[PDB]
């Protein structure tokens, strides 16, 4: 497994922030060298740095990299189910809550582009997908849209859609909710779903279409059209 | 028959065997039971495996039946690198 810090080769460039100005952990460049760690050691099923020094690494991020650094594991240890769903576990438990957060997303993204007959990631993030803190539900439902992308199997999907109507959610959750509808049933232009959404989409109001994430909803209905 | 169900149980590939395999027993018993039973048929440890049932987790202090386990229900055996509750407590005491 490759190191991020060797894919920029630091230690043969000439290192011009160095020295006194270098001696911090700062959360945007380790963020990046986590997702650089995920997307460059993804599917191989082990790494050097985010292993021994798992929990260690994590410590030294903050807030927005928690939910991002852990599920970048999950891209490492991808369709080893039982590789990945051995490794979360650390922190399927664990003190931090964002990390938590990740970790949840991770465990689903394991299980993206296979199909198990025990549905492993259904069975964890269903009890999740309702969580009180929005952080845990978004990671939940991320990865367990993102292990049924493409299912169309309407059980995940009818416990998807009450998020819809969920206004209690903050609105990237419900961004997220349609992003993952749309997903788990691509260009099939399902009515349970398509007039879901619809309604869903139909009922915002002026600060509620402007805000960031509302841009998502159409997707999650353009995505049940594909084609 | 006779209030028995034979659940499919799912093993992992590390444990090279077959992966679906058949598992006959009660639906009165609990999730204790179910991690215990499962552990030694397979030879697991009971305490490093977590079962997930019928698109559920186990709800291991309750027993199968309340749970909604039935006849021919999917469960996939998941292994760990500490102890179920080890799993929470090592994290737990690192701060």
């Amino acid at each position: 497994p490759k190191v991020p810090d060797d894919i920029y080769k630091t230690h043969l460039e000439n290192n011009r922030f160095g020295g006194s100005g270098s001696q911090v952990d700062s959360a945007r460049m380790n963020l990046a060298s986590s997702f650089v760690n995920g997307f460059v050691n993804a599917a191989f099923g082990q790494d050097k740095l985010l292993t021994d020094d798992g929990n260690k690494w994590l410590y030294k991020n903050k807030d927005h990299g928690m939910l991002s650094a852990a599920a970048s594991l999950g891209m490492i240890l991808l369709w080893d189910v039982d590789g990945g769903l051995t490794q979360i576990d650390k922190y399927l438990y664990s003190s931090e809550d964002y990390i938590k957060s990740g970790a949840l997303l991770a465990c689903g993204i394991v299980n993206s582009g296979v199909r198990n007959e025990c549905d492993p990631a259904l069975a964890l993030l269903s009890d999740y997908v309702l969580h009180n803190s929005n952080t845990m539900r978004l990671g939940s439902i991320f990865g367990l849209g993102l292990a049924y992308a493409g299912s169309n199997r309407e059980d995940v999907l009818t416990l998807l859609l009450p998020v819809m109507g969920d206004s209690k959610s903050s609105m990237e959750v419900a961004g997220v909710t349609a992003l993952a509808c749309g997903m788990i049933a691509v260009g099939s232009c399902n009515g349970d779903v398509t007039s879901t959404i619809l309604q869903t989409i139909m009922e915002k109001s002026e600060t509620e279409l402007k805000d960031t994430y509302a841009r998502w909803l159409p997707l999650g209905l353009g995505l049940n059209h594909l084609g | 028959t006779t209030g028995i169900a034979t659940i499919e149980v799912f093993l992992p590939p590390r444990l090279k065997k077959d992966r679906k395999n058949l598992l006959e027993t009660r639906l009165h018993i609990t999730g204790r039971e179910l991690r215990s039973k499962i552990a030694e048929t397979f030879g697991l440890q009971e305490n490093y495996i977590k079962i997930v049932i019928n698109k559920k987790q186990l709800q291991l202090g309750k027993t199968l039946e309340e749970q909604g386990v039935a006849h021919n229900v999917k469960a996939m055996v998941l292994e760990l690198k500490q102890s179920e509750e080890d799993a929470r407590k090592n994290f737990q005491l690192e701060e």
